[PDB]
Formats: structure tokens, C-alpha cells, sequence
């Protein structure tokens, strides 16, 4: 999906690989972390598997660089199949979920904080991650397969009727992430007596803005943009590689904002 | 008055013994070990480390067997582990979360603790029952329990914030005999080898050496200038190391009954929670509050290492009677074995 | 420490019937549990284990997809369900507990045992060579269990253990791990070999010690017992 | 009764003053000796050798 | 797996144990736990009677689905600097001051009022490297008694420096604000203050109401914000 244009796609490959091979660094360090070394509250579930997400999301980033790569330069056609694109829009969609999920907990937990201390049960967090990375795998396994990424049989007029609810699922996923960043900076910004307000108020819509600007138009594009504007070539070589970069930034800076800022302050 | 008189015949014994202890200072251990071959850099590494504990971790004994030891955290909880394979053995339940100190019997059969509760528990650890039972409780102290050490099955020293040691018999529950004489909170205690002695730091900057069959206070050692907290004899049963809120390691001799060698450094400001000696004598190892450990060459007062693995305050350490590896626990709730 | 066995008697061939183990005066959860049957006057055979918390159980291949060991740790009961019943399947059925950490006594209570009437080469065999020693009191007695493989194990222990079948009574443990003398046990009895070559010396010998003696390893599953050494007076 | 108390620290400073010490270099002397006597077997000052360090 | 077939089971008891400990640490992290603090007849006393109606004294309650730990560490005779880092972690500090011994000076010595040593131990444990970031919840106790006495016994016998009026209000709310001023750093911690007599029934009601913000700043460290 790179050698529409080729001269044109240059430059963001090289963003691509760059971001991807440092998000990935950074997700191995989290996955590592919180697998063996670091002792998991049940935020840390969310965390390890979003670092999961990003980390089959930016390793399918630089399969598909390097095959745009080794096509360009020493000029080998990898043919590295295309049901990697379904496992791909899965890790993205797992991702997304567990963004809107980490901002409807921290919602749950100062809204109720009494439930949430005392009377929230302990595998919940593991309950929520299987069933949202099973339907994000169902809805990507359902699109790829209808619209021929998985082993080449397919119709249109379901692709786009399914490509559409995945960019409905979407664009609900902003609004959840959203309306619970927004309910949480309420009831911070009104009834608090303790807390630091700047820092809190700054992480929260830098979560907001990250996603809105980074994870989400990659989706937008993918799965509604491409219906609608019914253009295939002009616009596309353009719009699809500076999306694929917005997603790694997503997926580079997921483990720092989740994991690096919110633990290792003990450095420095 | 007289009670006036009485104290300037207390002066006058107390210069008397100041000026007879500086007629036996003729040359420093500094002279004695100067020729001596340094010992090197040390560089221990970890090699387990312990992860079952949920809060800070006051205390740790090693087994006789250098392979079974007890910590003791505040989270109620006194975990056996078994340091070769990272094992939990037992882990038993508290009465009272405040544990201070932790004990391990020499048979390997009891394991003691106490802290704010001013009672030193004993567990059975050998029941047919399969769990491990309460065998007795010991009361009689009126200040929290700061350290509790096994000399027999039955026997045990308990060290105490009421200004008082205490010998206790198990298996009746009594206090055979109370140890009186510091003026500050008793903070560490540390048996002799040969089980006839004990030192014991307080908070008064003074340790005691005692007599555990006469009752009595041997020897008074004075030099620290804030409280002793921790305490540890030579191998040798000769001397001991005291360590102190003074960011300040001392090793006093217990035939010259004075103060030998002083550990310092200017880098080193916070106090020493925990000392401990090798099997040889030859390294000091000290737990501080800037996190790390410090090994010091004992008999050149170098600093030989920094075992530097911790998070938060090492609390307590224990060198293995083998003599082969030093468990070090601390308050971020890790015990790490290093060799 | 109590275990009563119960269940057992007349049983048709290819029936039913489920033994029970009531268990009394220990912590019966911390305990992984064995059966271990006898035939009428044949030797020890291990027959299934369930452990503490019921994640590991491990059966026979004799018995294997035919029993079923099960406990209920509130009502502290150990069950085996028994399909199947074969003639071979006669015998008489010992639940044992069985602790498991570093310096444990396992197998070192056996319960009395119920009556049960009917009517493997990757195992290690343990052989005791000699099936009877007659002997006079006052006297030192070896007695000598040789193994298929070696039982030393790379931790340093030898998986070996002795026990003591007193005429119309139980198995007792007199030594786990091949020289460590059980509780409740005099210093009559020593322990020692190498790997495949073990040896129980009752050193002054009395008239409590006459009976049958079986080592067993404990180094792999399934467990293995020798035939037996009696001893007479 | 501060007599009382200050006859004991009297006493206990005559039962701590009425002792035979040595020199600090005969002491120092043999803290140096038993530590060259017993160096080979510390195995936190020599490093011991891993087959038969039982901390992997 | 290269282990016996002991060494597995001594795995599988270890395990357990882990998940036990486990287990237990989960129900030992949702449950409030409350240091006492307070000179001697300041209202500790009524206040442990209050909420539930040798050594460290444990008081458990629960109140509308939270779980409640009391300690009070009066009886221990000893160098408070030696433990007081096992409270260390504690959700809030109740402290504890008599309204009515502002003239009242102490039986120790007769040199120090009884106020003053309790301006003293607040500013000791207020100012506390292990409090730093800890709320504190002060009960101003005794509040009739003090209407009666500041009716004829001024504040000025305990404040010399103070000049307002001999009414319950005006000195009431001046020794709020002079327990009030005695941190350091004034925005690491929260300060709560509430005026107790032996009728009041709500106390339990205002220290539900400070520790709630406490577990809204826990529940935000617990999900990563800090
Ligand atoms: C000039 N020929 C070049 C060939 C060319 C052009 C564009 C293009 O990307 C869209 C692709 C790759 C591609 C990408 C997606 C991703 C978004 N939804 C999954 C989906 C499909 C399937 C698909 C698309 C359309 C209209 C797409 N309009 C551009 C119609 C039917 C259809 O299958 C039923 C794709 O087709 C392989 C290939
Ligand atoms: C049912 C299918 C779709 C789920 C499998 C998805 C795969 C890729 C993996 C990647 C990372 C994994 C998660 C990693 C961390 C944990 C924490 C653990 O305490 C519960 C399971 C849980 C939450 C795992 C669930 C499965 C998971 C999300």
C-alpha cells in the first residue's frame, strides 16, 4: 500500500522507521517492565496491553516500511501477505480502546472513588482488555475478510458497509474518551480540595489532543475517508503516509505519557 | 548536699576510667593496619531478589543453615524464603502489623517478632498440624520491642524502648532477668558467639556489653553523638560495630574498651540503619538512608563497595553464616541477596 | 492427626464406588494428598495425588481414566471415585498426606486404610532384593533397596524414602529423603547410600521394629514402592 | 530517692573502673591476626568461583 | 524444568502463598487507616467513643461502605522519632486539642501551658518529613467548656498577643487559625479543622468527608496521573 507514487512517499518512510523502531524501544521497555519486573495495580493492565496494541501496531509499521524500502532502494518485491493488514487494524483498534478505557477508569475512579477503592472487582481490568482486544480482533477479522485481505475472496458493497462501523466505533471511542475527560476535569476543576490542578488539567487534554490529532485520523482515513471523498490517487499518496506517521507518534508516545511520565518522575 | 557528692565522686570515676583507657591508647588500628594490603574493590552483584512483601520491610534474620531466612514487614506479614530458589516457605500472619524486629532460632524450629504492640511473639514453625502455630507471647516490656535474639529454644534476649533489655524464658513466659542501666531507648542487640555476652546500643549515643548469667553491665562504650541504631559483633567475639544517626560507623574493642577505627565519610550524611561484619571480619558492610550499602575495609576504615540496588531506605541486613552472601531488605519492599 | 477412610466392601465387577477420607486434626489444606493401596498380601502401590489447592493431580497409569481423586477443603474430605472396578483393584486403600516445601516430612501420616473387594516401564523400579530377614532381638540390621535410576537428584537430594508396615497396622515414615529421620522415630534407624544404592540400618534391634520395610522414591511421578522386606522375630 | 540512684551509677561506674584492659595495639593486633587468619574462608572477600556458589 | 517432583510442589505451595499474600494485601489497600494523635486531655478518649459508638491501641469502624483503622499511639512512653515512620503511609492524622486547656497549665512543669504543648507537638508532627503531603484533621475539642471559661478567663492568659473579643467565636476561630498557621509549607497538605463537643454525632461524618479527597488523590495515583 506504499508503491502507489513511490518518489513522492519518500521522506515519511524514513519518519516512519524512526518513530517506529523509538516506539518500539519504548514499548519493550514497558512490556518488559510491567511483565516481570514491576509489581501491576490494575491501571498496569491497561497500560501492558496498550503497549501490546502499540507494539504489533508499530512492528507492522516497519514491515511495511521496510517492504516499500527494499522495493525502492535494492528493488526486491517483498510479498508479505495481506492478512498482516487485518492483525495490523487490529493492534490499531485494541490501541484506540485502550485509550478511551484508561480515560473512562481515571473518570470512574474520581467520580466514585469509594466504589472504586473498596468495591471495584479485581479482575476487571483483565475482563475489560479481553473483551475489547476480542472485538477489536472480530471487527478486524470481519473487515479484512470482507473486503479481501484475508485470502483474496470479497464484496464492496460489505466492505464499506463494515468499514463504515469500524469508523462509527471510532469516532465513538472519541466521544467516550471525551465525555469522560470531561466529566473528570468537571469534577476536579469544581470539587477538589487537595490535588495539583495544572498538572492534572494539562495531562488530560494533552491524552485528548494526542489522540484526536495522532491516533484517530489514521482511522479516519482508512476506514471513512476514502468512501467518501471517492478520490484514489491525487490525494491518497499524500494523506495515507502523514496518516501512517500521526499513528506512530500515537503509538511512540503512548508509553511515555502512560507509563515513562506517570512512574519514572523518581529519576529526575 | 551529698547527692552533689555523689556525683563528683562520679566525675572523678569517670576521668579516672577515661585517663586509664587513654593510657592503653599508644598507637592507632590506622598504624597496626597500615601495611596492610588493601582489600580491593568489591563489587557485589544481586543475585536474587525476594518479592512477596506489600509494604516496608523493618527487619530480616538468616537461618543457621544459610539458606532459610525471615523478614518482617508492615504489612503483617513474616515471610520464610528460601533464598536459593526464591521460594516462600511460610508466610505467617500477625497479630500486630508494627513489627520492628524479626528473630530466627537456631534449631531453625521458632521465629520471633515484636514491635509497637511491647510484645515479643514466638512462632512454632515445626507443628504437625502443618501451619505454623503462636508457641507464646512475651510481655513485661512497657516501650515497643526494638530487637528480639535467640540463644536457645527456650532463651531469648529481647531489646526494648522502655530504656531495658529483658532475658526471657520461653517456656514459661517470664523475664528471668532485666537488663538496666541505658538511658535512652535500647535500639539494637547483637548476641556474642559464644552466646555469654551482648552488646546493646541506645539512643543515648552508649552501648553496653552485658553479662546474660550475672545480670550486670560489663563495660560502657561512649563516641557515637546521636543514637546507636544498630549493632553487630566480631566474629572473633572481641569487638563490635556500632552504627549510628551520626552517619558514622565505630568499632570499639571490648579488651581495650574503647573506641578503634571510626567509618566516615563526608559524602555521607544520613544515619546507618544496619551493620554487619563478613565471616572473616575483614568488611564492614552498613545500610544507610541514601538507599545503598556501604562495604568498609574494617581494618583500614576504606570504603571497598557500594551495593547500590535499593529504592528506598535499607533497613536491615544480614550476612549468612557461611559467610556467603549478604541479604540486604529495605523499605521499598525487596529483599536482594548479593554475592 | 486423624484420617479415617471410608467406603469399600463387596463390589461387583465393572461397578462403583467412591472411597472417602475424612481428615481431623491438621490443617487439612496446606496437605497435597496421596492414595496408596495394597493388595491382599502384596506390596505398596501408589494409586493417584491431588495436591494443595487441587492444581496438580497425577494418577497411576494402572488407574488412569478409570479413578478420580477429589477433595473438599471446607468439609476436609478426601474422595476417590472409583469406575470401573476390576479384580485387580482389591485391596486395601490409604489416603497419606503429604507437605511439600524445603525441609518437609512428606508421606508422614497414613491413615488406616479401607478394604476394597472386587469379586509402565518409564517407572523406576525400586527392587528390594531380600523379601524376608529372619532375625533375633538386640541385634543390627541393614536392609538394602537398590533403584532403577539414579535418585540423586542436581538440587543434592536423594529422593528416597523408608517405611514401616507393622503387623495389621499402617505405613510409617521412618526416613524421608534417604537419611533424615521422620518425628516420632528413634535414632535405632540410619539412612545412607549413593544414587541407586540405599540402605536402613536398624541398629539395636527391638520387638516394636518387626514388619515389612518399603523404600519408595519420590523423585519423578509415578511413585514407586519396593516389594517389602519382612522382618521376623 | 535520687541517692539512691546516684549510689548505683556510683557503684556501677566503680564496678566498670575496677577492670584490666590491654594496649590498643595488642587488641589491634589480634583483630588483624584472626582476619588474616580467616581470609580464605570469606567468600564475599575472595569471589568465589560459580560452580560452588550456590547463588547461581 | 529441570526440577523434582518436590521442588514443583514446593513451586506450587509458593505460589499460593503468593496469592494469598496477594489476596490479602488487596483487602489490607482499601481500608482507611487513621493515626491519633493529641497531648494528654485533649478528647482522644471521647472521640474513639465517638466513632465506634500498653502499646499501640487499634480501633476499627466502618462507615457507608468504608472500612475504618484507628491508632492510637498515646501509651508508648518512648522517643517518638524512633516509630513515627510506621505511620508513614497513614491516610490521615486526627489530632486532637482541649479548647479548655488554653489556661490550664501543665502538671509536667508549671512553666508550660497546656496549648502550647500541643502548638508544640503539631508543629513537631505537622512539619514531620514523613507527613509532608499527609491531611491532617484537627478536632478543636471541648468547645462548652471554652464557652464557659472564656467568659471570665481571657485568651490572653494563653495568647499575650492577642487582642479581640472574650466571646466563644472571636477566640475560638483565632485558635483555629493559630493552630492553623503552624506549617511550613502550607500546599503540600490539607489541614481540616472542626470544633467537638460530647453532644456532637457528626465528627464521623466531617472525617468521612476529609479522607474522601484523600482517596480521590489515591484513585488518581493509582490510575497514573499523580
Ligand atoms: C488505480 N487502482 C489502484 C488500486 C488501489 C486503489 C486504492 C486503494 O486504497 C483504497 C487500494 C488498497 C485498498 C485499501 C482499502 C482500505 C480501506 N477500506 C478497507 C480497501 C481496499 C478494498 C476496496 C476499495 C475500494 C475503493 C478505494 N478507493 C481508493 C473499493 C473496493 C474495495 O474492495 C471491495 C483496497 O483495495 C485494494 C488499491
Ligand atoms: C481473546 C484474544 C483476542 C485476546 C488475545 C490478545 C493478545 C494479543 C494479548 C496481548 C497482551 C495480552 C494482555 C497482557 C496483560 C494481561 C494482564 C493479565 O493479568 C491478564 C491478561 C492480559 C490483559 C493479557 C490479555 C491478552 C493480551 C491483550
Amino acid at each position: 500500500l506504499l508503491l502507489l507514487c513511490g518518489k513522492e512517499t519518500l521522506i515519511p518512510v524514513f519518519l516512519i522507521l524512526f518513530i517506529a523502531l523509538v516506539g518500539l524501544v519504548g514499548n519493550g521497555f514497558v512490556l518488559w517492565l510491567l511483565g516481570f519486573r514491576m509489581r501491576r495495580n490494575a491501571f498496569s493492565v491497561y497500560v501492558l496491553s496498550l503497549a501490546g496494541a502499540d507494539f504489533l501496531f508499530l512492528c507492522f509499521q516497519i514491515i511495511n516500511c521496510l517492504v516499500y524500502l527494499s522495493n525502492f532502494f535494492c528493488s526486491i518485491s517483498i510479498n508479505f501477505p495481506s492478512f498482516f493488514t487485518t492483525v495490523m487494524t487490529c493492534a490499531y483498534l485494541a490501541g484506540l480502546s485502550m485509550l478511551s478505557t484508561v480515560s473512562t477508569e481515571r473518570c470512574l475512579s474520581v467520580l466514585w472513588p469509594i466504589w472504586y477503592r473498596c468495591r471495584r472487582p479485581r479482575h476487571l481490568s483483565a475482563v475489560v482488555c479481553v473483551l475489547l482486544w476480542a472485538l477489536s480482533l472480530l471487527l478486524s477479522i470481519l473487515e479484512g475478510k470482507f473486503c479481501g485481505f484475508l485470502f483474496s475472496d470479497g464484496d464492496s458493497g460489505w466492505c464499506q458497509t463494515f468499514d463504515f462501523i469500524t469508523a462509527a466505533w471510532l469516532i465513538f471511542l472519541f466521544m467516550v474518551l471525551c465525555g469522560s475527560s470531561l466529566a473528570l476535569l468537571v469534577r476536579i476543576l469544581c470539587g477538589s480540595r487537595g490535588l495539583p490542578l495544572t498538572r492534572l488539567y494539562l495531562t488530560i487534554l494533552l491524552t485528548v489532543l494526542v489522540f484526536l490529532l495522532c491516533g484517530l485520523p489514521f482511522g479516519i482515513q482508512w476506514f471513512l475517508i476514502l468512501w467518501i471523498w471517492k478520490d484514489s490517487d491525487v490525494l491518497f499518496c499524500h494523506i495515507h503516509p502523514v496518516s501512517v506517521v500521526l499513528s506512530s507518534l500515537n503509538s511512540s508516545a503512548n508509553p511515555i505519557i502512560y507509563f515513562f511520565v506517570g512512574s519514572f518522575r523518581k529519576q529526575w | 548536699s551529698e547527692l552533689d557528692q555523689l556525683r563528683q565522686e562520679a566525675e572523678q570515676l569517670k576521668n579516672q576510667i577515661r585517663d586509664a583507657r587513654k593510657a592503653c591508647a599508644d598507637a592507632t588500628l590506622s598504624q597496626i593496619t597500615n601495611n596492610i594490603d588493601p582489600v580491593g574493590r568489591i563489587q557485589m552483584r544481586t543475585r536474587r531478589t525476594l518479592r512477596g512483601h506489600l509494604a516496608k520491610i523493618y527487619a530480616m534474620h538468616w537461618g543457621t543453615d544459610s539458606r532459610l531466612l525471615v523478614s518482617a514487614s508492615q504489612d503483617g506479614k513474616l515471610i520464610i524464603w528460601d533464598s536459593y530458589t526464591t521460594n516462600k516457605v511460610h508466610a505467617i500472619p500477625l497479630r500486630s502489623s508494627w513489627v520492628m524486629t524479626c528473630a530466627y532460632a537456631p534449631s531453625g524450629n521458632y521465629v520471633a517478632c515484636g514491635g509497637l504492640d511491647n510484645i515479643c511473639s514466638i512462632y512454632n514453625l515445626k507443628t504437625r498440624e502443618g501451619n505454623v502455630r503462636v508457641s507464646r507471647e512475651l510481655a513485661g516490656h512497657t516501650g515497643y520491642l526494638s530487637c528480639c535474639r535467640f540463644l536457645d529454644d527456650n532463651q531469648i534476649v529481647t531489646s526494648s524502648g522502655d530504656t531495658t533489655c529483658a532475658l526471657w524464658d520461653i517456656e514459661t513466659g517470664q523475664q528471668t532477668t532485666t537488663f538496666t542501666g541505658h538511658t535512652g531507648d535500647v535500639m539494637s542487640l547483637s548476641l556474642a558467639p559464644d552466646t555469654r555476652l551482648f552488646v546493646s546500643g541506645a539512643c543515648d549515643a552508649s552501648a553496653k556489653l552485658w553479662d546474660v548469667r550475672e545480670g550486670m553491665c560489663r563495660q560502657t562504650f561512649t563516641g557515637h553523638e546521636s543514637d546507636i541504631n544498630a549493632i553487630c559483633f566480631f566474629p572473633n567475639g572481641n569487638a563490635f560495630a556500632t552504627g549510628s544517626d551520626d552517619a558514622t560507623c565505630r568499632l570499639f574493642d571490648l579488651r581495650a574498651d574503647q573506641e578503634l577505627m571510626t567509618y566516615s565519610h563526608d559524602n555521607i550524611i544520613c544515619g546507618i540503619t544496619s551493620v554487619s561484619f563478613s565471616k572473616s571480619g575483614r568488611l564492614l558492610l552498613a545500610g544507610y538512608d541514601d538507599f545503598n550499602c556501604n562495604v568498609w575495609d574494617a581494618l583500614k576504615a576504606d570504603r571497598a563497595g557500594v551495593l547500590a540496588g535499593h529504592d528506598n531506605r535499607v533497613s536491615c541486613l544480614g550476612v549468612t553464616d557461611d559467610g556467603m552472601a549478604v541479604a540486604t531488605g529495605s523499605w521499598d519492599s525487596f529483599l536482594k541477596i548479593w554475592n | 492427626v486423624q484420617l479415617v477412610e471410608s467406603g469399600g466392601g463387596l463390589v461387583q465387577p465393572g461397578g462403583s464406588r467412591k472411597l472417602s477420607c475424612s481428615a481431623s486434626g491438621f490443617a487439612f489444606s496446606s496437605f497435597g494428598m496421596h492414595w496408596v493401596r495394597q493388595a491382599p498380601e502384596k506390596g505398596l502401590e501408589w494409586v493417584a495425588y491431588i495436591s494443595s489447592g487441587s492444581g496438580t493431580i497425577y494418577y497411576a497409569d494402572t488407574v488412569k481414566g478409570r479413578f478420580t481423586i477429589s477433595r473438599d477443603d471446607p468439609k476436609n474430605t478426601l474422595f476417590l471415585q472409583m469406575t470401573s472396578l476390576r479384580s485387580e483393584d482389591t485391596a486395601m486403600y490409604y489416603c497419606v498426606r503429604s507437605i511439600y516445601y524445603y525441609g518437609s516430612s512428606p508421606f508422614d501420616f497414613w491413615g488406616q486404610g479401607t478394604t476394597l473387594t472386587v469379586s509402565g516401564s518409564a517407572d523406576i523400579v525400586m527392587t528390594q532384593a531380600t523379601s524376608s530377614v529372619p532375625v533375633t532381638p538386640g541385634e543390627s540390621v541393614s536392609i538394602s533397596c537398590r533403584s532403577s535410576k539414579s535418585l540423586l537428584h542436581s538440587n543434592g537430594n536423594t529422593y528416597l524414602y523408608w517405611f514401616l508396615q507393622r503387623p495389621g497396622q499402617s505405613p510409617q515414615l521412618l526416613i524421608y529423603r534417604m537419611s533424615n529421620l521422620a518425628s516420632g522415630v528413634p535414632d535405632r534407624f540410619s539412612g545412607s547410600g549413593s544414587g541407586t544404592a540405599f540402605t536402613l540400618t536398624i541398629s539395636r534391634l527391638e520387638a516394636e521394629d518387626v514388619g515389612v520395610y518399603y523404600c519408595m522414591q519420590h523423585l519423578e511421578y509415578p511413585l514407586t514402592f519396593g516389594a517389602g522386606t519382612k522382618l521376623e522375630l | 530517692a535520687s541517692i539512691a540512684q546516684a549510689r548505683k551509677l556510683v557503684e556501677q561506674l566503680k564496678m566498670e573502673a575496677n577492670i584490666d584492659r590491654i594496649k590498643v595495639s595488642k587488641a589491634a593486633a589480634d583483630l588483624m591476626a584472626y582476619c588474616e587468619a580467616h581470609a580464605k574462608e570469606d567468600p564475599l572477600l575472595t569471589p568465589v568461583p560459580a560452580s560452588e556458589n550456590p547463588f547461581r | 524444568c529441570t526440577l523434582s517432583a518436590e521442588d514443583k510442589a514446593a513451586v506450587e505451595r509458593s505460589k499460593m502463598i503468593d496469592r494469598n499474600l496477594r489476596e490479602d494485601g488487596e483487602k489490607a489497600a482499601r481500608e482507611v487507616k487513621l493515626l491519633l494523635l493529641g497531648a494528654g486531655e485533649s478528647g482522644k478518649s471521647t472521640i474513639v467513643k465517638q466513632m465506634k459508638i500498653t502499646g499501640i491501641v487499634e480501633t476499627h469502624f466502618t462507615f457507608k461502605d468504608l472500612h475504618f483503622k484507628m491508632f492510637d499511639v498515646g501509651g508508648q512512653r518512648s522517643e517518638r522519632k524512633k516509630w513515627i515512620h510506621c505511620f508513614e503511609g497513614v491516610t490521615a492524622i486526627i489530632f486532637c486539642v482541649a479548647l479548655s486547656d488554653y489556661d490550664l497549665v501543665l502538671a509536667e512543669d508549671e512553666e508550660m501551658n497546656r496549648m502550647h504543648e500541643s502548638m508544640k507537638l503539631f508543629d513537631s508532627i505537622c512539619n514531620n518529613k514523613w507527613f509532608t503531603d499527609t491531611s491532617i484533621i484537627l478536632f478543636l475539642n471541648k468547645k462548652d467548656l471554652f464557652e464557659e471559661k472564656i467568659k471570665k478567663s481571657p485568651l490572653t492568659i494563653c495568647y499575650p498577643e492577642y487582642a479581640g473579643s472574650n466571646t466563644y467565636e472571636e477566640a475560638a476561630a483565632y485558635i483555629q487559625c493559630q493552630f492553623e498557621d503552624l506549617n511550613k509549607r502550607k500546599d503540600t497538605k490539607e489541614i481540616y479543622t472542626h470544633f467537638t463537643c460530647a453532644t456532637d454525632t457528626k465528627n464521623v461524618q466531617f472525617v468521612f468527608d476529609a479522607v474522601t479527597d484523600v482517596i480521590i488523590k489515591n484513585n488518581l495515583k493509582d490510575c497514573g496521573l499523580f
